[PDB]
């Protein structure tokens, strides 16, 4: 605060800022795939290359899902399973997330306004598949579609001037919009992703280990702002 | 115990700030920078 | 991956 | 494979968000004549028709942004879409 | 699969991603007409 | 600890080592005294 | 909250090995390297 008080009068003690800290710990996202040596040999399309890709777009699908929806139970935290509450900024625990709970296309504007002036410059949408479709078929009361331009043109690459993305691991009926370099710190070891085959415990078998320490945290829990919609 | 007490958070060193609003009123409005207490502006209150 | 198609 | 079965254009969105973002990139509408006819019948629920622009313009271009082809040995009621260079091999 | 692993547990045995085989068979589609020769030469159109 | 294994011995799993924390806090240790400004002044002897 | 997260620990980098010692073992004994499983010495018994 900054106390302007009396003028002619001895300047009172002012209060000072406060700080808040994250904890994004880190977890292990592994794979332990036991391939037989025999396949590896006798694959002429390098199987073990093909498996340790399968293992990079697993490990892409479990950082999302971890991300997103991560409990926080040795797993990154995601922005949607920290706590939710429909409080402002000012009013709101820096722990807790603030949620619009409507029960239209109105609450997606609310929501832009959540958040702060300087977020919304650099303010990403991550919309589920089917909240994506959701919104889409939200549709005016004259029941043309009020999101996408009209069934030609196809998915508008804005929903409130801002890029939207699509994140499949996130509820059926939760969307999200925020400053996402601001509001969630995902953190990797400098070790990163550390492949191992182990083809040596159990010879005639190359067990492939992989295994990546990600991490996840609301970090400036006011540039991440929720939309959870009716269920219907 | 064993082996946790090894491990250090990783603090990182420069905080960041909360974006303030871009300072709107001195680029709304008119800005003087005077060398005294008071302003005083004469202004037309009409009544002619 | 193993001897199984 | 995915079929949407509704109970007027919402299972078109739907039937698209089906598809993996990536193939959305080369997927393309199949329809018979008479699907695509009820497709440019879809109407706004003030009339004016939501695919097609107007009963003046032509066939539109592209459905849901994506390119749209008539196969009229599909059955009246049967649309598809897909990246048939991924999903289907003749 | 991928386990959501910790540090006194230990790591147990993911399963392998399935690959499919699609068999596309590929069948003979002909056709056979019997035309009479007499058509062939008495067609003012080539009926070939 | 060590098992002090055999030649043909399964080498079994010894205890690993513990770690304890000794948590020293620093404090500030301070004296305040207010000399006048007249001895540091007036002096031969360095006050300060 | 009010600048107490910023102050880390200075965790000292090397761990006290509170058991460790100078092995008077292999100070006040004789220490041959050798490469197999058992050591002949000799030692004359005497008798001359």
């Amino acid at each position: 605060t900054v106390n302007h008080g009396e003028e002619g009068k001895t300047r009172e003690q002012t209060s000072t800022p406060q700080i808040n800290e994250v904890s994004i710990k880190l977890y292990p996202v592994y794979a332990y795939p036991r391939t037989t040596q025999e396949i590896v040999d006798f694959s002429d399309v390098d199987i073990l290359s093909w498996l340790t890709g399968e293992i990079g777009d697993t490990f892409t699908e479990t950082e999302e899902s971890d991300l997103v929806v991560g409990d926080g139970d040795k797993k990154a935290k995601g922005f949607l399973s920290v706590p939710r509450a429909e409080k402002n900024d000012k009013e709101r625990d820096f722990g807790t997330l603030q949620v619009i709970k409507p029960s239209s296309a109105d609450p997606l504007i609310d929501l832009k306004f959540a958040l702060r002036k300087k977020y919304r410059k650099n303010a990403v949408w991550v919309v589920n598949s089917t909240t994506a479709a959701k919104l889409q078929k939200v549709k005016n009361a004259n029941g043309d579609y009020i999101w996408r331009d009209r069934l030609q043109a196809g998915d508008p690459d804005t929903l409130l001037g801002l890029p939207v993305e699509y994140l499949e691991f996130m509820p059926d009926n939760v969307i999200a919009l925020g400053d996402f370099k601001r509001g969630y710190y995902i953190v990797d070891h400098e070790t990163g992703v550390r492949t191992r085959p182990d083809n040596l415990t159990e010879p005639g078998f190359i067990k492939i280990f992989t295994q990546k320490y990600l991490g996840g945290g609301v970090v400036d829990s006011n540039a991440i702002k929720i939309l959870e919609l009716p269920q219907d | 115990a064993d082996g946790g007490y090894t491990v250090i958070p990783e603090l990182n060193t420069e905080i960041m700030r909360m974006l303030t609003d871009e300072s709107t009123m001195r680029r709304i409005c008119t800005v003087k920078k005077i060398s005294s207490n008071e302003f005083k502006q004469l202004v037309s209150a009409g009544g002619a | 991956s193993t001897g199984v198609p």
